[PDB]
This record gives structure tokens, C-alpha cells and sequence, in this order.
């Protein structure tokens, strides 16, 4: 059930603050999101296709 | 009703099974676990050291009224190192330690009520803490709360003239003014890395070395509290309140002495 | 635009049981999933129903009573006062649970497990006597109140329920002082017929005694018993 | 003699237990170990080894006329099966860091219709055992009911290893009453402070055997009743494979 | 976000007849049914109508 | 009627907390709910039907 | 314990304490003046007050 | 019409980590546009993924 609290008013602090956050873990693991934000260093020119090419060795 | 208790389970009845009677049920909600522990109870009296408000913290106790406290309903202290940082214990120490001594009042710090009645092996909850100065005059109190398993040696003063408790980004609370109500209240989250906490005993060691000492599971508390303040002569009581308590696996409670007297008890 | 307030006289008090929450200081903390967990209960009534052992022969308590090869109508095998304070119940979960509340209501269940030989035979008269005229002094007087006859045979135990008979809706849990000739009556156990046996068999047997709450049983108003030390 | 809806068999690998006088299997907490992987481990578990999911049978002790009420014997798990008597279970267990398992037990003891007495068999999480997690050697009433306190702790009320045996039936249990049965069958699910266990330093479950109504009989009746047990790990799941523990002892 | 208040001069007074309630400390307490009860009245006027004796020769 | 309370605002504490809970008992009794929660020990294999059966005595 | 305790003590309080308690007598209704009965069935005669008839 | 309040025991405390804001004293202050800016991150996890050097032979 619930405890000993019987106030009519909506809790002034939201729940994620008033209480701990119950989480549940699934047995088989979970995939991290793909990206944690948009910060990134980028590697360009990695590959090919296009230059002063095919004078270039085989 | 005839029955067979050997099965490990016994059918429950009312007066209705064997006699001409009627069930007499009436609803109540005070027996829910959450409701039952959702009230404050004291764990002991504490003290602040002189001029802690402006210097390095150091373990110390006033009359076996220390300086810091581990947030846990279980026993802790060990009056023999009243001047050392407190520790969780596996037994409660009487008031005296020799025959002629007395059991109450206890010397260690614990939620005696919780200890006396916790019919469960494991529990989970949030902790509501209340600090109550034994004075109705001004009182200044600085508190540092450290989550379980984090640094608990708030010993280096880094800022000239500032308590070493009052350092960093670790939660610190402070009440001190002529118009305060002197008391402090707040609720801390559940920070043990453990899924659920041992309520009475934990049958295992601290290292894989099996440097044998069973009883307490590591990091199974709610953290440590450090105090600094201005009335080094006033003691304050610390109270715990279990917010949204959950318990698992019933188990036995503390033994109650046979009345080598009547055929009933009372009070005290 | 600042709002005007009237400060109540009780300004600044702390109530140990306030139906409300305080200031959160470390929000957004996720917990360690504990979803694999089992065995949880939510109401004490959920487990108050499990029988635990009644202590006989206090303070040299044993979890049983002994039946003999003689039926003295003048001699009860046991006499329990129906009080959640009986030193008899002092260590049952029922009693340990109950001592944290002010009042109770409903059925109490006394369970007897026969532990003698399969070759033994016998009959017991278990009675509940409401208060008013004192405790019965012979099986003949007990037999005048609520009772059951327990016959020994294939089935090992007997569950006797003492009916809640009371002027008030609820009864106080604990005694203040000691309760006289009062309390709420008595459960007495008597032999109707003696334990009988064949040659080559012991002439007395132990009967295990336990107590539990009935489905009827209720408790209300949480308090704290007088503090004690088990030693 | 023993009958009908009381005649029961339990097959475990190449192992099978039979009783002709059961009273049913008490499943504690009303659930069984599901054999699911611990969500706290990234490594895939070694699970479903047939050679491991069977009954290990050995002797507990001897029940005699002398035992007093509430004297007991403790069998710490998984420890008791971590040695040589644990077969491939033990062998696998000693090379993994972590194990997650349930237990299925049967304890056995016969007498006759002319014997009287009863045992209490229960299983309890976090029950206080010997330091070294070994099966008790002899029956004892040691440290009941207030726990073990320090020498000097003259006035201490009690220690955290307290055990009020008047309430031992709060634990999943069954009675071995000589007039009624010869066997007791229990099963418990996985319960612990964490999703899997570092079994090395924690005996999370204990099988306890206690006398509650002392052994009685007339002359010429059998005089000492042996007590044996069959223990089976229920869908154990291992993780954290490394070299052998070794001092297995 | 904490709300600003103006404290009235009468801060802290206690009024014996205040038309209001105070702090509840022991909630969710069910009572003992008293539904078999009879003879209740709700207004003194309900019984002020019953004649009582005048004292003569005081 | 009511007493001496005349506040516009909804009581901040809910009733089950601000007041005692009037209950009513019926003369003929009331049945406890069937279950007090979901905690339970279970007895399995209680009965029969199915085994290496009918080689089994009559 | 867990028995209700209330405490007011600070330099900024109004000193007074207020609270309301529920109705806890096991009795259905309370005697307002007199209760014509004894405390035990022993009739160790002393009429007047009915037991547990307070708050 | 002034509103009645009950002062909590913790009146006057300061919480270093309170999930709330305080009094603003210099409102309506526009900032210097910083919209040309690059390289921002928002979660430490965003950069905890970049390898740094382990110290050998300490």
C-alpha cells in the first residue's frame, strides 16, 4: 500500500526528485543508445574514389 | 478442524469451521508494512566538536556522543573508540561491561525498535532524517552527507577558515540563525550498490580472502553524516524514518524473556 | 504581490508521525534494479497466519505438552489464558507482531500436532471458556463452554479456533499491570480418554502446540511495547 | 506400511529419488528458480549442464534419544557441494566467480510405528552458519536465541546472529514426524542481495535440521535413526570463468 | 520559485475559537463501529422543550 | 450539523488523516477478504495422477 | 520507539503546540459523566469509570 | 483573508543541493550572442569514450 502521508496537494518536488528511481534490468541486456549527445571529432577522407586517378598503381 | 501440519502449510479458519459462528472481519490499514515503518524513531545522541565550524574535522565524541553517524538502523559505535570514526557492529553494547553494570541505556547507536521488530531478511527504502538539538536557544549545525561507499575522511581543510565538512560538491546542509526552528530535516535516496539490504544478518565476509568475519554486507547502509556546529555543549538526537519500505522473506524476531512470574506481561 | 500569511501558534514543531514528506537533497538518483527479487510481503497479516510455537512449562519452555495414560477430569493438560500477553505466547510471531499495536479483533488459532507413536490412540477435549465465572476446574465444567473432541488416527494435527466473544468490537492487546481472573477467558486441554497402546510402545507422547491468527484477525494502531532486553 | 498418493519419485539427471510416504513438496515463497541470466553480467553464462542438475546424496547425522528440543545441524549452500562430493557441480563452481541457483532438497529418516518423535526441516536465507561455511558436526543448541556476543559485552542485549527458534516455522519448512512421514521435500528459489552471487565468500542459504519432539521408543526398537539428504542445484547459471579456486577447502 | 510571503503582525497567536483545524498526528485510524447506538440529539433546542421542575420556596 | 470550522480551502490533509474513520459493523458478520496480499509458501505434488503407475498396490 | 512524539524548541518558534488525536477507546461510545460498573468481573466494587474510556 | 501557514521544523535551513532556484536580482538582462560557438558537449559520457594514457612504471 502506501505509508503515512495524506496530503491533498500535489507534491511540490517532482518524483524523480522526491524519490529514488526504480529501474528494472532485463536479463538479456540492453543496448546503449547509439549516441550520448552530438559532440564529435570527425574523420574525413578516410577512403577514396576520385582524384587524378588511375595513373595510380595496381 | 482436523489438519496435518507436517506439510509445512496449514489451512486458515475462523470460528466458522467447527462451531455455529460467523466471521467477524473489519478493515484496517495500519498493518501494511510501509505504513508501519513510515514514522520516525531515534538512533542516539550526537555532538559537535568545538570550533568545528572553522577548522578541520576530526572524529570525536562528547559522552559517547560522537561527531559522525552511519545512516543505518543496525548497531554501530563501540564505546571503546568513542574517539575513532564509528563503525557498524554485530552486537549491541550494554550501558556497562561488568556484572554490576546495566543494560540500559545502551551505549551503541541503533534503531532499537527496528532491531527488536524486523521480521524480514532483506528490505529497500528511502531514508528520512531528522536532527533535533536539545536546546530551545540558537543553534548552528553544519551537516555533510556522503553516499555509502564514497570518501568518508573529511579531514583536510582546503579553504582557510572554512570547515573541512564544508568542502566540495558533496551535499552539505546548514541551519544557523536567530529565527530558525533549530531542527533539520531532509530525505536521502537509496545508494547502496546492493539490490536489497540485509536487515539483520548477512552470512558472508568482506573480502574473497574469507578473512572470516561474517555479519555485515559491505556498503549496505545509507551513507555517513558528519557534523560541525556552534553549540559544542548541546547534544542533538538523530531520527530515522523509512520511506516506502519493502521487505522480503519473513524471518524470526527478537526473543522475549519468559515471565518467571505470572501468566502475562504488561509494560516496562 | 508577495502573499500575506498568518503564522499558526504551533510554528516550528516537529511531529514524529506527520502524514507528510520533507526536503529531498539528492534527486534524480536511479536505483539498482531489484527486479529478480522474490518473497516479498506487504501486510503483517499476510504472515501472522503462520503458526509458531507456544512455550510450555515456562521458564523451562518446551514447544509441547504431554499426554499420559490417565484421564483425570480434574487435571488439565494445559491451560492458556486468551490474552496476547500470556507468558505462554511471549515468543510466537503472533505475540511479537501484536505487541506493536493497541488493539486486536478476530480469531485465534491453537494448532496441536500429535507426535506420539502410530500405534497410540486417544481423545482430547479442548475448550474455550469466556470470562465471567472464572476458569473451569474440571473437564466437566469446561465441557459446558465451547469445545471440540480431538480423536487420534491417521491425520496428525487438530486446529482449534477460539471464537472472538466480546462486548467490545476490539480488545486491548497488552496488559497494564496483570489481568486477574480476567483476560478474555481460557483455552484448557483435557484427556477425554487416556492414551492407549499395545505392548512395546512408550506410554506417553508429546503434543506440539502452536498459535496463529485466523482469517478474521485484525490489529490496529501502531505503537511500541515497553523496551526490553532478551537477556 | 506407506501409501498411494504418498508414493512419489523425482528424476534429476541420472538420479531419481523415491519415497512411499510423502506429504508433498513445500515450495518456499511459492516460486522456483527460473534459470534466467543475471542482468548484472555482460558475459554469457554456462547453463544447463545436465551433469550438474541432479541429486547429491550424503549423510547428515544420527538422531538419538538424547537430542533435546531445538538442537540442530546446519548445512550451508552452495558450500557443502563445492568439494569432491559436489561432482561436476563442484568442479564447475570452483572455476566460476559467480553462481545463481535454486535448491531442491529431500531429507530422509525412517523409524517404525513404535517410535515417537519429530524433526523440523527448514531452509533459510542468510541463516548464520560457521565461519568457514561447513556442515555442523554435531547437534548443538549453540548461540540460541540471542546470538553470539563478545566476551566483555557483559550487558549487551543481543547480537545480529540472533535466532529465536520459537519462530523457526516462519521459514519454508516441513515436519518429519515419525508417525507420519519418512521424507520431507522442499524447494527454494534464488534470493540474495544482488542479481547473482560471489559464492566464495557467502553461503546465502542454509538447510537446517532441528529436533522439536525428542526420540522415544521402547526396548528392542531401533535405537539410533540415521538422517541423510539429497540436494540438487535448480537451474544453476555460472558466470565469470577463471582458473580454479584451488584450495577447495 | 520559492513563494514570497508577507508575515502579518499577528504572527504566532493562538485563538481558542478559531474556525479551523490543526495538525493530525495519527492518521488512518478506523474507529469501533457504534452503529447500534440510539438516543442521539444534535441541537440543544431538541431537548430544551422537555419540561423540568421550577423550585418553589427557595 | 458542523462545528466551528469555516475555511474555504480544501483541507490540506485528507480525511482519513484529518479524522478518525467511522466504520460500521453488520450484525451478521463479514467475510475477510480471501487473501491479505500475495505472499505464500506453496505445497505442490499434494495429490497424484501420473507416474510409473498402476504397477503400484490396490 | 515509534509512539507519536512531538517536539518544539528553537529561538524562532511561537512556543505553543497543537495537534489532534483520533478516538482510540476500544469502547463504541464513551461514558460522559458516570459508568455504573466495575473494572473486573470480580466486582471489586468501585463503580464510576469505564476502562479505557479516555483519549 | 491572509492565508494560515504551519511552519516546518526545518525552517531556515540551507541545502547545498536543493532542487530549486533562488531570488533573481537583475532581470531582463540580454546576453552577448554566442551562437557562432562550436565544440559543445552535454554529457561527460560523450567524452569519456576518448582514450587517454595509462601510466606504466609508476
Amino acid at each position: 500500500s502506501e505509508g503515512n502521508e495524506g496530503v491533498i496537494i500535489n507534491n511540490f518536488y517532482s518524483n524523480q526528485y522526491q524519490n529514488s528511481i526504480d529501474l528494472s534490468a532485463n536479463a538479456t541486456g540492453s543496448d546503449p543508445p547509439k549516441t550520448y549527445g552530438q559532440f564529435s571529432n570527425l574523420l574525413s577522407g578516410a577512403v577514396n574514389a576520385f582524384s587524378n586517378m588511375l595513373p595510380l598503381l595496381a | 478442524g482436523v489438519e496435518n501440519a507436517e506439510k509445512g502449510v496449514t489451512e486458515n479458519t475462523d470460528a466458522t469451521a467447527d462451531f455455529v459462528a460467523q466471521p467477524v472481519y473489519l478493515p484496517e490499514n495500519q498493518t501494511k508494512v510501509a505504513f508501519f515503518y513510515d514514522r520516525s524513531s531515534p538512533i542516539g545522541a550526537f555532538a559537535v566538536k568545538s570550533g568545528s565550524l572553522e577548522s578541520g574535522f576530526a572524529p570525536f565524541s562528547n559522552k559517547a556522543c560522537p561527531n559522525s553517524v552511519i545512516l543505518t538502523p543496525g548497531p554501530q559505535f563501540d564505546p571503546a573508540y568513542d574517539q575513532l570514526r564509528p563503525q557498524r557492529l554485530t552486537e549491541i553494547w550494554g550501558n556497562g561491561n561488568e556484572e554490576t553494570s546495566e543494560v540500559f541505556p545502551l551505549k551503541t547507536k541503533q534503531d532499537y525498535s527496528f532491531c527488536l521488530f524486523s521480521p524480514f531478511v532483506y528490505y529497500k527504502c528511502d531514508l528520512e532524517v531528522t536532527l533535533s538539538p536539545h536546546t530551545s536557544g540558537a543553534h548552528g549545525l553544519l551537516v555533510r552527507w556522503c553516499p555509502t561507499g564514497t570518501p568518508t575522511k573529511p579531514t583536510t581543510q582546503v579553504l582557510h577558515e572554512v570547515s573541512s565538512l564544508s568542502e566540495g560538491r558533496t551535499p552539505q546542509v546548514y541551519s544557523a540563525g536567530p529565527g530558525t526552528s533549530n531542527q533539520i530535516s531532509f530525505v536521502v535516496p537509496y545508494n547502496s550498490p546492493l539490490s536489497v539490504l540485509p536487515a539483520v544478518w548477512y552470512n558472508g565476509h568482506k573480502r574473497f580472502d574469507n578473512t572470516g568475519d561474517l555479519g555485515i554486507a559491505p556498503n549496505s547502509d545509507f551513507g555517513t553524516l558528519f557534523f560541525a556546529g556552534t553549540k559544542p555543549d548541546i547534544k542533538f538526537t538523530v531520527y530515522l524514518r523509512y520511506k516506502n519500505m519493502r521487505v522480503f522473506c519473513p524471518r524470526p524476531t527478537v526473543f522475549f524473556p519468559w515471565p518467571t512470574s505470572g501468566d502475562k506481561i504488561d509494560m516496562t | 504581490s508577495p502573499i500575506p500569511v498568518t503564522i499558526r501558534e504551533h510554528a516550528g514543531t516537529w511531529y514524529s508521525t506527520l502524514p507528510d514528506s520533507t526536503v529531498p537533497i539528492y534527486g534524480k538518483t536511479p536505483v539498482a534494479p531489484a527486479n529478480y527479487m522474490v518473497g516479498e510481503y506487504k501486510d503483517f497479516l499476510e504472515i501472522a497466519q503462520i503458526p509458531t510455537f507456544i512455550g510450555n512449562k515456562v521458564p523451562n519452555a518446551v514447544p509441547y505438552i504431554e499426554a499420559s495414560n490417565t484421564a483425570v477430569k480434574t487435571q488439565p493438560l494445559a491451560v492458556y489464558q486468551v490474552t496476547l500477553s500470556c507468558s505462554c505466547l511471549a515468543n510466537t510471531f503472533l505475540a511479537a507482531l501484536s505487541r506493536n499495536f493497541a488493539q486486536y479483533r478476530g480469531s485465534l488459532v491453537y494448532t496441536f500436532v500429535f507426535t506420539g507413536t502410530a500405534m497410540m490412540k486417544g481423545k482430547f477435549l479442548i475448550a474455550y471458556t469466556p470470562p465471567g465465572a472464572g476458569k473451569p476446574t474440571s473437564r466437566d465444567q469446561a465441557m459446558q463452554a465451547t469445545y471440540a473432541i480431538w480423536d487420534l488416527g491417521l491425520n496428525s494435527s487438530y486446529s482449534f479456533t477460539v471464537p472472538f466473544i466480546s462486548p467490545t468490537h476490539f480488545r486491548m492487546v497488552g496488559t497494564d499491570q496483570a489481568n486477574i481472573t480476567n483476560v478474555d477467558g481460557w483455552v484448557t486441554v483435557w484427556q477425554l480418554t487416556p492414551l492407549t497402546y499395545p505392548p512395546g510402545c512408550p506410554t506417553s507422547a508429546k503434543i506440539l502446540t502452536m498459535v496463529s491468527a485466523g482469517k478474521d484477525f485484525s490489529l490496529k494502531m501502531p505503537i511500541s511495547p515497553a523496551p526490553w532486553s532478551p537477556q | 506400511e506407506n501409501l498411494s498418493d504418498r508414493v512419489s519419485q523425482d528424476t534429476a539427471g541420472n538420479t531419481v529419488t523415491n519415497t512411499q510416504s510423502t506429504v508433498g513438496r513445500l515450495v518456499g515463497y511459492g516460486t522456483v528458480h527460473d534459470g534466467e541470466h543475471p542482468a548484472s553480467c555482460a558475459d554469457t553464462a554456462s547453463e544447463k549442464i545436465l551433469a550438474v542438475e541432479r541429486y547429491y546424496t550424503f549423510k547428515v547425522n544420527d538422531w538419538t534419544s538424547t537430542q533435546k528440543p531445538f538442537e540442530y545441524i546446519r548445512i550451508p549452500l552452495p558450500h557443502v557441494l563445492s568439494g569432491e562430493d559436489g561432482g561436476v557441480f563442484g568442479a564447475t563452481l570452483r572455476r566460476h566467480y559467480l553462481v545463481k541457483t535454486g535448491w531442491r532438497v529431500q531429507v530422509q529418516c525412517n523409524a517404525s510405528q513404535f517410535h515417537a518423535g519429530s524433526l523440523l526441516v527448514f531452509m533459510a536465507p542468510e541463516y548464520p552458519t560457521l565461519d568457514v561455511f561447513a556442515m555442523d558436526n554435531r547437534w548443538s543448541k549453540d548461540n540460541l536465541p540471542n546470538g553470539t556476543r563478545t566476551q566483555t559485552n557483559r550487558k549487551g542485549p543481543f547480537a545480529m546472529d540472533h535466532q529465536n527458534f520459537w519462530q523457526w516455522t516462519l521459514y519454508p519448512h516441513q515436519f518429519l514426524n515419525l508417525r507420519t512421514n519418512t521424507t520431507v521435500d522442499l524447494e527454494v528459489p534464488y534470493v540474495n542481495i544482488a542479481p547473482t552471487s560471489s559464492w566464495t565468500q557467502h553461503a546465502s542459504w542454509t538447510l537446517v535440521i532441528a529436533v522439536v519432539a525428542p526420540l522415544t521408543y521402547s526396548t528392542g526398537a531401533s535405537t539410533s535413526l540415521d538422517i541423510t539428504a539429497s540436494i540438487q542445484p535448480v537451474r544453476p547459471v555460472f558466470n565469470g570463468l577463471r582458473h580454479e579456486v584451488l584450495s577447495r577447502q
